């Protein structure tokens, strides 16, 4: 049943008695469900220290990964360029998944094509798919550039992307100097961040490699900024803002902030903004290149240092107070531009916010996960706030990264109870938040299932999620926010302190039980 | 106007190269068309792969089994909890639908083969999730290409542990769409699960045993169907895939009738259970009053008079309820034109429900459907309305531009495109996180959802007052 | 007791058994407490429709007011001017309260003085307090201006501010043309918004009234913007930003955004930024004056129209889509400046956000309170989102305001279940959210006590608070946000949709009970 | 350093006019001083009014009574839930501390008088909040100036309804600080509440009855005191104001001893209960181990050997616990210099606790305290340390600038000033939303809190690496 003035969606409709009895009849008659007392027993075993030991002995089974595959990254890299079609040579199912994955995070159109390699291509190569694929794409969607990457199918059968693209230009399927940069992006090597790096390095080689003798380092007086896999509109926007505040000439290489936020005004814009091909060709003339997320931009670093002959600064991700300072100061001495009063003030307002909030932040324990640079910048900023980053998880982290983060933990008294875990996943982390319960978790939406697992043990054991990362699918418009700079540090500080105060109000909202501490002023 | 439509198709197709133009002309019709082959390269097909058809729609929803996306990390991630195939359980303990179990292939596994890694993965699954009642291993592309034999691993390990381990060779390169993956998944249930209780005679059946076949309980859809069928006196032994257990699948050979909702994904095994076990099967439609009523009457006609009486009593109970829904919402939606695009059942099936709210469906089309689906569509759609098979991104944008519909009902990769164009949009896959849309009190939810989006205040606001 | 590695503050320390028994002994031995069963009975009566009828028959008793007194406003008005000391002639207890009240909201220094009128002044006037007060203040705190208002004590005994200030100039306590604008701000007439208006009108008269024959309307080619009682840093900042985007010459008259947000850099800055005296003297030369919050700026409107001869546009507060449009278009035709592509885009991104979020917002029921212009702009924007503003409370609203809001409710299908309540307070509203339960409340921190009252009845009856307003004392740094413009509408839309989705996750976080709807993607 | 301090005072005072200079010189001393008179006009005094002293500190905390801020809307708002005087109850039903009941004066009430409006307000209070056990009517400035007689209204209405209605003439113009309001509030309890059970002989007393007088349970402060006194065998009949009920106040004439924590706010009624009822009273200090221990020993010495034994057992139980606190935090805070400024007890009382963490209090001062508080302070403070009575905003800023302390402990109107100067700050009023700070469990929180703020990472980053 249904009352037409108060219509019930799935929740709370299946809580009505005739539904509740119906599901009870289904379970009992046909499911051969385990006894509830046994389900409880096994649940309580999943929370133990004994289970956690067996959980970290896993060698073959990954459960609830906190990473994606290489071509996802290559698409986001590609969307950052002017009137560019991301194109992933291989299987079409992949492209439907990368588009959906990003559609749900940004709540926007994500344009990307496939050349639809079937079984026939497996035995005879995807060569004709590259030829037809690029021709149809060029004509149907009118792109000034097409950036090709690959899915596992195309990688396992070893399609030479380079040859396939050169033969489609020769046979006249696409114009001979129609831009088709490529990258082999195998899903089984690394992760999505590796695919962003590979794609960028491929586009940089396409506009640069065969034209270097013409280039002089520093002649355009600009600094190139390579963003990395970035899924916050506010991070692209804040880097630009601050550089413009300083009056620093820059070139953001791969900039998707316009395509990923077009206006609803009666028309769909497949393409919008992005880094021009002219900025990519003139990029060797920059004074230098800054890598905003260096731990997943290693291939790019070797190409900009090796072919462009730039002396890439040893800068961490500009997250938190110290690393945003270090960033602005490097930018100040490369460009010779002084840091304006506005950024010196914004730094001071951030430090003011830190001093106003430290009593609630101090000693707070966090479990957190994400991509390598995001995780170390979040760890640094938590140490600056006087918080303890107890469980640091980075599934796609490497050994050198782990050593760089254990080193920054070692230098702080707030990193004494902290451990960095690389190659481990969210089922691993589900155990660490049970056996060494933190106060909160900072992570993506996949963390909501860890939070309901901790509430099932009980309220005292519940560890709330604070959504900062990728993907955030269960909340609206948080892709618009900022995690970098002073701006970004102000937003994270306000989220961390207010999540804490929210949980205190929740724990003290009980009449004559706990509300003696339900303070008006905090 | 049939010539406006005829001329439209032709105009859109001029932007193509030649073999694209010829092939897409075959896949666009005014209500005669060819269907289910390949997609044309570089044209932004909305279609998924055979893996999505197997793991995403048939296997994934089976509750008390662990499904292993065997391959790299991508597929399992993108498909983790993307489809809302609802279930009752304790996830991670006895139920596992929203978790991602994967073999996460690295280069050593590609080079050497992933079968020893799979064998150890099965043991790990058994020590950490003891209460699973079975395991599937869903092959992603690499598995078939590198020549792994996951069947060997499934038999040796399945025997060793006395557990059902189903190998599914649903590699995304296989087939042309999600469709083949559905087929591969049906045959995987036939060969490794359905026949398990052919010897067993201890299930106490009744003359009214039935099974819902091909309802994946999107937003509770199957629960809203089942309640109606059981109020009518029938007993639902099984629910296929949506909130389904392995023992219900194993028990489905004991029913008297199989009720096929989704024909494209479940006709294969329905034909097989009528061959091997003699169980008759029928297609029904639980979208909107008209269709739920004719369906309830037709299912009841297969049994005796006590089920036909209970049928008419059930129709009588819900008649005040759906009449209030049309009384409220049909004035608000009358004469509004709907353009649709889903996968293999819904393009045809929801039309009834739109018509019960006085809406005209002026265009519909399928991603991965066959010709027997397009023969079923013909009858449901009106004259000179547009049909489109495996529509390209370009095409759907160009048809809407011209036709100017009041509502578009498609998937997530289409949603934000049309909202930017000022066209109201409802997802007809995920139901836009709403639903159930099946039965009588899913019609209530359907109707208020089309209304809230079509007559929403934001639509009048897309142009700045200084642009006029 | 106490474990030194895990120290417990009040919560949860008094939940320990020896404390719990101790309090039980106190209650039973000495409190003569009402039987718990009786407290429950009376609580359930406070939630009824019968109680609500008796609650609205109140004529003499105000319980939990949603307004403050006139001089509070006058201080915030005054802080907005360059190197100005707010000074409140009368009692000193007042000034300690206005300073504290604002200190806790902004988490900043709030500088303001009193001339400490005692009992002696009651019988012989506060004349000497004005003389000494202004002299000491001028010399100790070095202000370029002192803006004098009054407390009730000084109003009831009828101290002539004007005479008292003129006699202190004559006797040589302060220089003869040291700026001392004044306003009589009686706590018993109106509210804090009335005191902002009175203060501004007094400062405008001080720099203008005796020098009008020199002034030509439109000669400086600027538009004056009077903000009103404004306690969000982002509202001052967004008005300025948009006007500068348009390339519109403006003069924000009363601008406290710098003093209320100075940097923590090793020094305290008593004064910072603000509207110069030169902008106030040259203000009659503006093309016009825009009143951002017109329903509490009536005295100011009469002075700018009557003495400055400006034709003040009939503009509502620029909140929501329609009224920010109407604002920019008036600014466009007064200044003759076109609306730039950047604001047309920002409008489109806001409409895009509206279309992405409408399914969760539609039909949502709200109880809300606040100052008159804030409430009608929030009501307008909720109607634009397709939400129902069911209980509209404005304690300091007047009859004409109520008619203007019933008129905007009447024009929308979403205002059919809505009622506007003026002169009523938060104990009145406590009943309306029990008897005609909304989904949420949008209001200040005093609303947290209504939320714990609704949870006491039960979870099904709980109405969550969404903190938007003044004062917000129990959360950190929300005074930095924005409620005006497209920016402001984007922030409110994101808070409203995410509060809704948070509550859905909370209601569906129960294992095998309600988690079938604990969706990853929403 | 006594001449540096002597010279400091003189330098700060040169920015003043003449009668300000003369008056403020009298109110600044190197450890005699004059105290408790008026504030000098226009000098940004930190002091509140007599209303704050009555409604805010004495009356407001009384749990099962409704307190009416009689006047305009301001006072009741700014003081609504500003002080954390903790209580157990069901607010709006039987308990009312965090609610704002006001008569909200409009111009008709100023012109005609607010006594008929008060009479109807009392009836409304009775129909809507039936379970209140009494009503106070806290006068704001206008009430006394317009010549209202709230006493008449209280007697006629109190008789009519057989309910205790206390008129308190605590108008903010009255007195020079919050101090007079405390006095007015003590006399208001004396005249309208305390004597109610003088006839009643049915309370079964014991030789160990005591009352906590002047602990306002800031953050649970009184609860942390009470537990210790009751573990020592004593029975706490009353808690004055903090989590206090009207019947506990009415029962306080039945105790054997009154334990005065806050002397400045409760000495008045303590002297009266010793005159009228013969109940002896004593001052104690529950800030830090040293002081809680000497206090527990001194209170126990007023009784027999079984309370002195229980005293030593209680001292023994908590001794491992506070020794772990000093072992953890005293290494972290040793030799750090603290400058203080609160109102009328805490400037003197918390010194002990700071010294137990090896901290030196180099300056302290009171807002509204009298000379008998400054005679008590002398002994606690060291040589050549700075004393300041009713310090001006200018003065406190200038003293800190020079003296350069490691920690400042003051109120909310001071907090954000010093944090901008790079000086660590702890509120010594609201405890910065932490507490309890009384007793042994309170010492652990106090010590945790001075540490978290004085050695916070943020203080090393007040300056930009480029300037
Ligand atoms: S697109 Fe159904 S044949 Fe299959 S996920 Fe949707 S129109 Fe599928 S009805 Fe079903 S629950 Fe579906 S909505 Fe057949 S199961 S491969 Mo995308
Ligand atoms: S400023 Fe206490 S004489 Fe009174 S509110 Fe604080 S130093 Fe008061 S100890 Fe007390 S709980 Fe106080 S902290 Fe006497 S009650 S008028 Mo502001
Ligand atoms: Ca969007
Ligand atoms: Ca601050």
């Amino acid at each position: 049943s249904q009352q037409v003035d108060k219509i019930k969606a799935s929740y709370p409709l299946f809580l009505d008695q005739d539904y509740k009895d119906m599901l009870a009849k289904k379970r009992d008659g046909f499911e051969e469900k385990y006894p509830q007392d046994k389900i409880d027993e096994v649940f309580q075993w999943t929370t133990t220290k004994e289970y956690q030991e067996l959980n970290f002995q896993r060698e073959a089974l990954t459960v609830n990964p906190a990473k994606a595959c290489q071509p996802l990254g290559a698409v986001l890299c590609a969307l950052g360029f002017e009137k560019t079609m991301p194109y992933v040579h291989g299987s079409q199912g992949c492209v439907a998944y990368f588009r959906s994955y990003f559609n749900r995070h940004f709540r926007e159109p994500v344009s990307c094509v496939s050349d639809s390699m079937t079984e026939d291509a497996a035995v005879f190569g995807g060569q004709q798919n590259m030829k037809d694929g690029l021709q149809n794409c060029k004509a149907t969607y009118k792109p000034d550039m097409i950036a090709v990457s690959t899915t596992c199918m195309a990688e396992v059968i070893g399609d030479d992307l380079n040859a396939f693209i050169n033969n489609s230009k020769k046979e006249g399927f696409i114009p001979d100097e129609f831009p088709v940069p490529f990258a082999h992006t195998p899903s089984f090597v690394g992760s999505h961040v590796t695919g962003w790096d590979n794609m960028f390095e491929g586009i940089a080689r396409y506009f640069t490699l065969k034209s270097m003798d013409d280039k002089v380092v520093g002649s355009n007086k600009k600094i190139n900024i390579v963003p990395g896999f970035e899924t916050y509109l506010g991070n692209f926007r804040v880097i630009k803002r601050m550089l413009s505040e300083m009056g620093v000439g820059y070139s953001l290489l791969s900039d998707p902030e316009e395509v990923l936020d077009t206006p609803a005004d009666g028309q769909f814009r497949m393409y919008a903004g992005g880094t021009t091909q002219e900025e990519m060709k003139d990029a060797p003339n920059a004074l230098n290149t800054v890598l905003l997320q260096p731990w997943h931009l290693e291939k790019t670093k070797k190409f900009v240092e090796g072919t462009w002959k730039h002396e890439v600064p040893k800068l961490n991700i500009p997250m938190g107070l110290d690393w945003t300072d270090e960033f602005l100061m490097k930018v100040s001495e490369i460009s010779g531009q002084p840091i304006p009063a506005s950024l010196t003030k914004e730094r001071g307002r951030l430090v003011d916010m830190m001093t106003d909030s430290h009593t609630w932040l101090h000693g707070k324990r966090f479990a957190l996960w994400g991509d390598p640079d995001f995780v170390m910048g979040l760890v640094k900023f938590l140490l600056e706030l006087g918080c303890e980053p107890v469980h640091i998880l980075c599934h796609n982290g490497n050994k050198r990264w782990k050593k760089a983060v254990d080193a920054i933990l070692a230098a702080s008294p707030y990193g004494k109870n902290a451990t960095v875990y690389i190659g481990k996943d969210l089922w691993h982390l589900r155990s660490l938040v049970f056996t060494d319960k933190p106060d909160f978790m900072i992570g993506n939406s996949y963390g909501k299932f860890i939070q309901r697992d901790t509430l099932h043990k009980g309220k005292e054991f519940e560890v709330p999620l604070i959504r900062i990362g990728f993907p955030i699918f269960d909340r609206h418009h948080l892709h618009r926010s900022t995690t970098l700079g002073y701006e970004g540090a102000m937003q994270i500080l306000t989220t961390l302190v207010n999540s804490i105060l929210e949980r205190l109000d929740e724990e003290t909202r009980g009449m004559q039980a706990t509300d003696y501490n339900h303070d008006l002023v905090r | 106007s049939r010539e406006e439509v005829e001329s439209l198709i032709q105009e859109v197709l001029e932007v193509y190269p030649e073999k694209a133009r010829k092939d897409r002309n075959k896949h666009l019709a005014v209500n005669c068309i060819i269907s289910n082959k390949k997609s044309q390269p570089g044209l932004m097909t909305i279609r998924g792969c055979a893996y999505a058809g197997s793991k995403g729609v048939v296997w994934g929803p089976i509750k008390d089994m662990i499904h292993i996306s065997h391959g790299p990390v991508g597929c399992g991630q993108y498909s983790r909890a993307g489809r809302r195939n609802y279930y009752i359980g304790t996830t991670g303990v006895n139920a596992f639908v929203t978790m991602n179990f994967t073999s996460d292939f690295q280069e050593k596994d590609i080079v050497f083969g992933g079968d020893k890694k799979l064998a150890k993965l099965i043991d790990e699954v058994e020590t950490l999730f003891p209460l699973n009642k079975g395991i599937s291993v869903q092959s992603e592309c690499p598995i078939g290409l590198i020549g792994d034999d996951i069947e060997s691993v499934s038999k040796v390990k399945g025997a060793e542990l006395s557990k059902t381990i189903v190998p599914v060779r649903c590699e995304g390169f296989r087939g042309v769409s999600q469709s083949l993956g559905q087929h591969i998944a049906n045959d995987a249930v036939r060969d490794w699960v359905l026949g398990k209780r052919d010897e067993d005679t201890t299930f106490a059946s009744t003359p009214y045993d039935v099974a819902i076949i091909g309802d994946y309980n999107i937003g509770g859809d199957a629960w809203s169907s089942r309640i109606l069928l059981e109020e009518m006196g029938l007993r639902c032994v099984a629910q296929w895939s949506g909130d389904g257990s392995i023992s219900e699948i194993e028990l489905t050979p004991k029913v008297k009738l199989n009720l096929v909702h989704c024909y494209r994904s479940m006709n294969y095994i329905s034909r097989h259970m009528e061959e091997k076990y003699g169980i008759p099967w029928m297609e029904y439609n639980f979208f909107g009053p008209t269709k739920t009523i004719e369906s309830l009457r037709a299912i009841a006609a297969k049994f005796d008079e006590s089920i036909q009486k209970k049928c008419e009593e059930v129709i009588a109970k819900y008649k005040p309820e759906w009449e209030a829904v049309v009384a409220k919402y049909r004035p608000r939606l009358e004469g509004k034109r709907v353009m649709l695009y889903i996968g293999g059942l819904r393009p045809r099936h929801v039309i009834g429900a739109y018509e019960d709210l006085g809406m005209e469906v002026v265009g519909t089309g399928y991603e991965f459907a066959h010709n027997d689906d397009y023969d079923r569509t013909m009858k449901e759609m009106g004259d000179s309305t547009l049909l489109y098979d495996d529509v390209t991104g370009y095409e759907f944008e160009e048809f809407v531009k011209r036709i100017k519909p009041d509502l578009i009902g498609s998937g997530i990769k289409e949603k934000f495109i049309f909202q930017k164009m000022g066209i109201p949009f409802r997802e007809m896959h995920s139901w836009d996180y709403s639903g159930p849309y099946h039965g009588f009190d899913g019609f209530a939810i359907f109707a208020r959802d089309m209304d809230m989006t079509l007559n929403n205040p934001c639509w009048k606001k897309l142009q700045a007052p200084w642009e006029a």
